[PDB]
Protein backbone atom coordinates (compact mmCIF):
# COMPACT_ATOMS: atom_id res chain seq x y z
CA UNK A 1 0.00 0.00 0.00
CA UNK A 2 0.98 3.61 -0.80
CA UNK A 3 -1.12 5.46 2.31
CA UNK A 4 -0.33 3.06 5.00
CA UNK A 5 3.44 2.90 4.79
CA UNK A 6 3.13 6.76 4.29
CA UNK A 7 1.16 7.02 8.08
CA UNK A 8 3.13 4.22 9.72
CA UNK A 9 5.99 6.20 9.08
CA UNK A 10 5.09 9.54 10.30
CA UNK A 11 3.40 7.59 13.36
CA UNK A 12 7.10 6.47 14.39
CA UNK A 13 8.06 9.99 14.26
CA UNK A 14 5.53 11.10 16.57
CA UNK A 15 6.43 8.14 19.54
CA UNK A 16 10.38 8.87 19.03
CA UNK A 17 9.84 12.88 19.71
CA UNK A 18 7.36 12.13 22.69
CA UNK A 19 9.48 9.34 24.52
CA UNK A 20 12.19 11.78 24.37
CA UNK A 21 10.69 14.73 26.47
CA UNK A 22 9.36 11.96 29.13
CA UNK A 23 20.02 10.05 28.40
CA UNK A 24 17.74 7.12 26.51
CA UNK A 25 14.33 5.87 25.31
CA UNK A 26 13.19 2.21 25.47
CA UNK A 27 11.33 2.76 21.76
CA UNK A 28 14.29 3.39 19.80
CA UNK A 29 16.26 0.46 21.31
CA UNK A 30 12.94 -1.54 20.14
CA UNK A 31 13.27 -0.30 16.62
CA UNK A 32 16.61 -2.19 17.04
CA UNK A 33 15.52 -4.92 17.82
CA UNK A 34 12.73 -5.77 15.36
CA UNK A 35 15.45 -5.39 12.85
CA UNK A 36 14.04 -2.23 11.67
CA UNK A 37 16.47 0.25 11.41
CA UNK A 38 18.65 -2.26 9.70
CA UNK A 39 16.13 -2.85 6.97
CA UNK A 40 15.78 0.93 6.78
CA UNK A 41 19.22 2.16 6.09
CA UNK A 42 19.18 -0.43 3.39
CA UNK A 43 16.40 1.03 1.79
CA UNK A 44 18.41 4.19 1.76
CA UNK A 45 20.03 2.91 -1.71
CA UNK A 46 18.99 3.89 -4.83
CA UNK A 47 16.88 6.64 -3.23
CA UNK A 48 17.07 8.61 -6.56
CA UNK A 49 15.21 6.67 -8.40
CA UNK A 50 12.07 6.93 -5.36
CA UNK A 51 12.43 10.49 -5.07
CA UNK A 52 2.33 16.29 -4.33
CA UNK A 53 3.69 13.07 -5.81
CA UNK A 54 3.00 9.97 -3.31
CA UNK A 55 6.46 8.62 -3.89
CA UNK A 56 7.92 12.01 -2.69
CA UNK A 57 6.09 12.33 0.55
CA UNK A 58 6.78 8.96 1.75
CA UNK A 59 10.60 9.66 1.12
CA UNK A 60 9.91 12.57 3.61
CA UNK A 61 9.27 11.27 6.62
CA UNK A 62 11.59 8.27 5.69
CA UNK A 63 14.65 10.39 5.69
CA UNK A 64 12.74 13.28 8.53
CA UNK A 65 12.75 10.03 11.02
CA UNK A 66 16.23 8.97 10.80
CA UNK A 67 17.38 12.56 11.02
CA UNK A 68 15.37 12.31 15.35
CA UNK A 69 17.31 9.14 15.94
CA UNK A 70 20.21 10.63 15.46
CA UNK A 71 19.85 13.74 17.87
CA UNK A 72 19.34 11.54 20.80
CA UNK A 73 23.31 10.45 22.63
CA UNK A 74 21.98 6.39 22.14
CA UNK A 75 20.80 6.54 18.22
CA UNK A 76 24.58 7.65 17.04
CA UNK A 77 25.51 4.17 18.69
CA UNK A 78 22.73 2.05 16.55
CA UNK A 79 22.64 3.94 13.79
CA UNK A 80 26.40 4.42 13.53
CA UNK A 81 27.18 0.44 13.63
CA UNK A 82 24.17 0.51 10.50
CA UNK A 83 27.03 1.37 7.93
CA UNK A 84 25.18 4.25 6.96
CA UNK A 85 28.07 6.12 4.89
CA UNK A 86 28.63 3.46 2.19
CA UNK A 87 24.57 3.28 1.77
CA UNK A 88 24.52 6.83 0.53
CA UNK A 89 27.46 6.18 -1.93
CA UNK A 90 25.96 3.42 -3.68
CA UNK A 91 23.15 5.98 -5.00
CA UNK A 92 25.02 8.77 -6.17
CA UNK A 93 23.02 11.11 -4.98
CA UNK A 94 25.88 13.45 -4.10
CA UNK A 95 12.31 27.30 -9.68
CA UNK A 96 10.65 24.79 -7.92
CA UNK A 97 11.60 21.61 -9.73
CA UNK A 98 15.21 22.67 -8.13
CA UNK A 99 13.45 23.97 -4.50
CA UNK A 100 12.65 20.06 -4.33
CA UNK A 101 16.34 19.20 -5.68
CA UNK A 102 17.78 20.67 -2.49
CA UNK A 103 15.26 19.58 -0.13
CA UNK A 104 16.63 16.08 -0.64
CA UNK A 105 20.62 16.97 0.08
CA UNK A 106 18.90 18.67 3.10
CA UNK A 107 17.33 16.17 4.73
CA UNK A 108 20.79 13.70 4.13
CA UNK A 109 22.63 16.32 5.38
CA UNK A 110 21.39 16.76 8.80
CA UNK A 111 21.23 13.17 9.06
CA UNK A 112 25.01 12.70 8.63
CA UNK A 113 25.65 16.23 10.47
CA UNK A 114 24.03 15.26 13.29
CA UNK A 115 25.17 11.78 13.41
CA UNK A 116 29.00 12.64 13.80
CA UNK A 117 28.36 15.23 16.73
CA UNK A 118 26.13 12.70 18.73
CA UNK A 119 28.64 9.98 19.79
CA UNK A 120 32.01 11.90 19.78
CA UNK A 121 35.05 11.39 18.33
CA UNK A 122 34.62 8.24 17.20
CA UNK A 123 32.46 9.31 13.89
CA UNK A 124 34.42 12.08 12.83
CA UNK A 125 36.65 9.53 11.08
CA UNK A 126 33.93 9.39 8.48
CA UNK A 127 32.91 13.01 8.51
CA UNK A 128 36.50 13.81 7.23
CA UNK A 129 36.14 10.98 4.28
CA UNK A 130 32.82 12.21 3.47
CA UNK A 131 33.79 16.15 3.01
CA UNK A 132 37.42 15.15 1.13
CA UNK A 133 35.59 12.50 -1.07
CA UNK A 134 33.06 15.01 -2.15
CA UNK A 135 34.80 18.28 -1.90
CA UNK A 136 33.85 21.20 -4.34
CA UNK A 137 30.31 20.60 -4.07
CA UNK A 138 29.98 21.90 -0.67
CA UNK A 139 32.11 24.62 -1.47
CA UNK A 140 29.58 25.79 -4.12
CA UNK A 141 26.78 25.76 -1.81
CA UNK A 142 28.88 28.20 0.94
CA UNK A 143 29.33 30.62 -1.70
CA UNK A 144 26.05 30.85 -2.95
CA UNK A 145 24.26 32.06 0.15
CA UNK A 146 27.12 34.71 1.02
CA UNK A 147 9.35 35.65 -6.35
CA UNK A 148 7.39 33.07 -3.74
CA UNK A 149 9.29 30.15 -5.68
CA UNK A 150 12.29 32.04 -5.79
CA UNK A 151 12.61 32.93 -1.78
CA UNK A 152 11.81 29.65 -1.47
CA UNK A 153 14.51 27.71 -2.92
CA UNK A 154 17.00 30.47 -1.43
CA UNK A 155 15.78 29.46 2.05
CA UNK A 156 16.98 26.07 1.20
CA UNK A 157 20.06 27.13 0.21
CA UNK A 158 20.73 28.79 3.82
CA UNK A 159 19.89 25.52 5.38
CA UNK A 160 21.63 23.39 2.94
CA UNK A 161 25.34 25.83 3.51
CA UNK A 162 24.64 25.89 7.34
CA UNK A 163 24.30 21.91 7.34
CA UNK A 164 27.96 21.42 6.07
CA UNK A 165 29.16 24.20 8.42
CA UNK A 166 28.09 22.19 11.46
CA UNK A 167 29.58 19.07 10.62
CA UNK A 168 32.97 20.85 9.97
CA UNK A 169 32.83 22.76 13.00
CA UNK A 170 31.87 19.39 14.47
CA UNK A 171 34.27 17.32 13.21
CA UNK A 172 37.13 19.56 12.90
CA UNK A 173 38.04 19.51 9.32
CA UNK A 174 39.81 22.70 9.67
CA UNK A 175 42.58 21.26 11.91
CA UNK A 176 43.31 18.98 9.09
CA UNK A 177 43.75 21.89 6.78
CA UNK B 1 -32.28 28.01 -9.16
CA UNK B 2 -30.31 24.46 -8.61
CA UNK B 3 -29.99 21.19 -9.78
CA UNK B 4 -26.27 21.71 -10.60
CA UNK B 5 -24.32 25.18 -10.80
CA UNK B 6 -20.21 23.91 -10.61
CA UNK B 7 -21.40 21.65 -8.15
CA UNK B 8 -20.35 17.51 -7.73
CA UNK B 9 -21.50 14.54 -6.77
CA UNK B 10 -21.54 12.51 -3.30
CA UNK B 11 -19.60 10.36 -4.27
CA UNK B 12 -16.59 13.00 -5.87
CA UNK B 13 -17.73 14.93 -2.61
CA UNK B 14 -16.34 12.04 -0.14
CA UNK B 15 -13.27 11.52 -2.07
CA UNK B 16 -12.61 15.09 -2.09
CA UNK B 17 -13.12 15.58 1.72
CA UNK B 18 -10.96 12.49 2.26
CA UNK B 19 -7.75 13.73 -0.24
CA UNK B 20 -8.26 17.57 1.95
CA UNK B 21 -7.76 15.51 5.03
CA UNK B 22 -5.18 13.10 4.02
CA UNK B 23 -3.10 16.63 2.06
CA UNK B 24 -3.52 18.82 5.56
CA UNK B 25 -2.56 15.79 7.75
CA UNK B 26 0.42 15.46 5.67
CA UNK B 27 1.15 19.34 5.61
CA UNK B 28 0.71 19.85 9.49
CA UNK B 29 3.14 16.54 9.76
CA UNK B 30 5.75 18.39 7.54
CA UNK B 31 4.88 22.12 9.39
CA UNK B 32 5.66 20.25 12.33
CA UNK B 33 8.68 18.10 11.67
CA UNK B 34 10.31 21.48 10.45
CA UNK B 35 9.49 23.51 13.65
CA UNK B 36 11.16 20.85 15.83
CA UNK B 37 14.19 20.24 13.56
CA UNK B 38 14.25 24.63 14.21
CA UNK B 39 13.76 24.55 17.23
CA UNK B 40 16.38 21.92 18.11
CA UNK B 41 18.72 23.39 15.81
CA UNK B 42 18.44 26.96 17.58
CA UNK B 43 18.82 24.87 21.12
CA UNK B 44 22.34 23.46 20.37
CA UNK B 45 23.54 26.38 18.53
CA UNK B 46 22.39 29.04 20.86
CA UNK B 47 24.95 27.60 23.58
CA UNK B 48 28.05 29.44 22.23
CA UNK B 49 29.92 30.03 18.75
CA UNK B 50 26.75 31.49 16.85
CA UNK B 51 28.69 34.01 14.00
CA UNK B 52 32.96 32.66 14.76
CA UNK B 53 31.52 28.84 13.10
CA UNK B 54 31.04 31.04 9.94
CA UNK B 55 33.77 33.44 10.73
CA UNK B 56 36.60 30.48 10.49
CA UNK B 57 35.13 29.61 7.24
CA UNK B 58 34.62 32.65 6.06
CA UNK B 59 38.57 33.28 6.59
CA UNK B 60 39.76 30.26 5.27
CA UNK B 61 37.52 29.49 2.30
CA UNK B 62 37.51 32.38 -0.52
CA UNK B 63 34.84 34.87 0.56
CA UNK C 1 26.87 35.08 -15.53
CA UNK C 2 30.36 35.25 -15.29
CA UNK C 3 31.41 35.25 -11.99
CA UNK C 4 29.67 32.01 -11.52
CA UNK C 5 31.55 30.26 -14.20
CA UNK C 6 34.50 31.09 -12.58
CA UNK C 7 33.66 29.92 -9.35
CA UNK C 8 33.04 26.32 -10.79
CA UNK C 9 36.51 26.58 -12.85
CA UNK C 10 38.03 26.61 -9.67
CA UNK C 11 36.01 23.46 -8.42
CA UNK C 12 37.20 21.65 -11.44
CA UNK C 13 40.68 22.26 -11.36
CA UNK C 14 40.89 20.73 -7.81
CA UNK C 15 37.95 17.60 -8.50
CA UNK C 16 40.99 16.67 -11.47
CA UNK C 17 43.67 16.78 -8.81
CA UNK C 18 41.86 14.43 -6.44
CA UNK C 19 40.31 12.47 -9.27
CA UNK C 20 43.68 11.21 -11.29
CA UNK C 21 45.66 11.18 -7.71
CA UNK C 22 43.02 8.34 -6.12
CA UNK C 23 43.42 6.07 -9.47
CA UNK C 24 47.01 6.74 -10.14
CA UNK C 25 48.80 4.74 -7.37
CA UNK C 26 45.87 2.05 -7.50
CA UNK C 27 44.31 0.44 -3.92
CA UNK C 28 46.22 2.61 -1.85
CA UNK C 29 44.10 6.09 -2.04
CA UNK C 30 41.06 4.44 -2.69
CA UNK C 31 40.10 4.36 1.29
CA UNK C 32 41.04 8.36 0.95
CA UNK C 33 38.12 9.02 -2.08
CA UNK C 34 35.77 7.36 -0.38
CA UNK C 35 35.65 9.79 2.43
CA UNK C 36 36.06 13.02 0.28
CA UNK C 37 32.46 11.49 -1.14
CA UNK C 38 30.58 10.69 2.22
CA UNK C 39 32.18 13.59 4.19
CA UNK C 40 30.62 16.17 0.98
CA UNK C 41 28.38 14.24 0.03
CA UNK C 42 24.83 15.71 -1.80
CA UNK C 43 26.95 18.71 -3.40
CA UNK C 44 28.44 16.24 -6.33
CA UNK C 45 24.14 15.42 -6.27
CA UNK C 46 23.70 18.21 -7.34
CA UNK C 47 25.76 18.73 -10.26
CA UNK C 48 25.76 15.13 -11.66
CA UNK C 49 22.25 16.27 -12.22
CA UNK C 50 22.15 19.42 -13.50
CA UNK C 51 23.63 18.52 -16.54
CA UNK C 52 21.61 15.39 -16.37
CA UNK C 53 24.53 33.19 -25.07
CA UNK C 54 28.00 32.72 -24.65
CA UNK C 55 28.48 33.03 -21.45
CA UNK C 56 25.86 30.46 -20.81
CA UNK C 57 27.47 27.60 -22.88
CA UNK C 58 30.67 28.87 -21.31
CA UNK C 59 28.77 27.97 -17.68
CA UNK C 60 27.26 24.49 -19.27
CA UNK C 61 30.68 23.23 -20.15
CA UNK C 62 32.05 23.46 -16.69
CA UNK C 63 29.37 21.85 -15.60
CA UNK C 64 29.74 18.95 -17.44
CA UNK C 65 33.54 18.72 -16.89
CA UNK C 66 32.52 18.93 -12.78
CA UNK C 67 30.14 16.62 -13.47
CA UNK C 68 32.36 14.06 -15.41
CA UNK C 69 35.01 14.90 -13.22
CA UNK C 70 33.51 13.38 -10.24
CA UNK C 71 31.86 10.49 -11.64
CA UNK C 72 35.24 9.11 -13.00
CA UNK C 73 36.63 9.55 -8.82
CA UNK C 74 33.49 7.31 -8.83
CA UNK C 75 33.93 4.31 -11.18
CA UNK C 76 37.92 4.70 -10.00
CA UNK C 77 38.00 4.50 -6.75
CA UNK C 78 34.99 2.02 -6.51
CA UNK C 79 32.20 3.99 -4.12
CA UNK C 80 29.19 1.88 -6.00
CA UNK C 81 30.60 -1.52 -4.12
CA UNK C 82 29.73 0.34 -0.85
CA UNK C 83 26.77 1.47 -1.47
CA UNK D 1 45.15 65.25 -41.52
CA UNK D 2 47.61 64.31 -38.17
CA UNK D 3 49.50 65.13 -34.92
CA UNK D 4 46.62 62.63 -33.05
CA UNK D 5 43.50 61.48 -33.99
CA UNK D 6 41.86 58.83 -30.94
CA UNK D 7 46.17 57.53 -31.48
CA UNK D 8 48.26 57.02 -28.40
CA UNK D 9 51.65 58.07 -27.45
CA UNK D 10 55.38 55.93 -27.74
CA UNK D 11 55.67 55.62 -23.55
CA UNK D 12 52.10 53.84 -23.62
CA UNK D 13 52.15 52.29 -27.17
CA UNK D 14 55.25 50.30 -25.33
CA UNK D 15 52.93 49.27 -22.55
CA UNK D 16 50.12 48.21 -24.12
CA UNK D 17 52.15 46.27 -26.68
CA UNK D 18 53.54 44.31 -23.71
CA UNK D 19 50.28 43.73 -21.89
CA UNK D 20 49.24 42.13 -25.27
CA UNK D 21 52.02 40.36 -25.48
CA UNK D 22 51.59 39.09 -21.57
CA UNK D 23 48.09 38.03 -21.89
CA UNK D 24 48.40 36.57 -25.58
CA UNK D 25 51.03 34.43 -23.66
CA UNK D 26 48.69 33.44 -20.66
CA UNK D 27 45.81 33.13 -23.06
CA UNK D 28 47.77 30.07 -24.88
CA UNK D 29 49.29 28.64 -21.99
CA UNK D 30 45.86 28.35 -20.81
CA UNK D 31 44.47 27.39 -23.91
CA UNK D 32 47.53 24.55 -24.48
CA UNK D 33 46.88 23.14 -20.81
CA UNK D 34 43.42 22.41 -21.75
CA UNK D 35 44.05 20.82 -24.91
CA UNK D 36 46.73 18.70 -23.25
CA UNK D 37 44.30 17.85 -20.43
CA UNK D 38 41.69 17.00 -22.91
CA UNK D 39 43.59 14.81 -25.13
CA UNK D 40 44.95 13.11 -21.90
CA UNK D 41 41.30 12.78 -20.65
CA UNK D 42 40.09 11.21 -24.08
CA UNK D 43 42.91 8.53 -24.06
CA UNK D 44 42.19 7.31 -20.56
CA UNK D 45 38.51 7.04 -21.28
CA UNK D 46 38.54 5.55 -24.62
CA UNK D 47 40.08 2.47 -23.33
CA UNK D 48 36.95 1.16 -22.86
CA UNK D 49 33.89 1.80 -20.46
CA UNK D 50 32.56 5.23 -22.37
CA UNK D 51 29.01 5.00 -21.69
CA UNK D 52 28.77 2.55 -18.62
CA UNK D 53 30.44 4.69 -16.22
CA UNK D 54 27.14 7.52 -16.65
CA UNK D 55 24.47 4.74 -16.95
CA UNK D 56 25.97 2.80 -13.59
CA UNK D 57 25.44 6.15 -11.86
CA UNK D 58 22.15 6.80 -13.93
CA UNK D 59 20.87 3.47 -12.32
CA UNK D 60 21.78 3.95 -9.34
CA UNK D 61 20.63 8.27 -8.56
CA UNK D 62 18.11 9.39 -9.28
CA UNK D 63 17.81 10.09 -13.22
Amino acid sequence: DTTCQTAAMILLNALVHTSRASVDCPIIDALNRLNFIGVLVDSLKEILNEWASPSQQYTSAKLALLLQLCQTRQGAKYVLQANLFRALEQSGVFVVALERHYALLVALARVVGAAVTARGAHNIVQGRKFLTQHRGLVVHVLKKNAILAQQALEERIEELAEAFMLLITATGFLEYE
Amino acid sequence: SGTGLGEVDVDTYLSNLQTKTTLSMIADGLERSARDFDAFLEENVTLEWEAQRKRIYQHFGIK
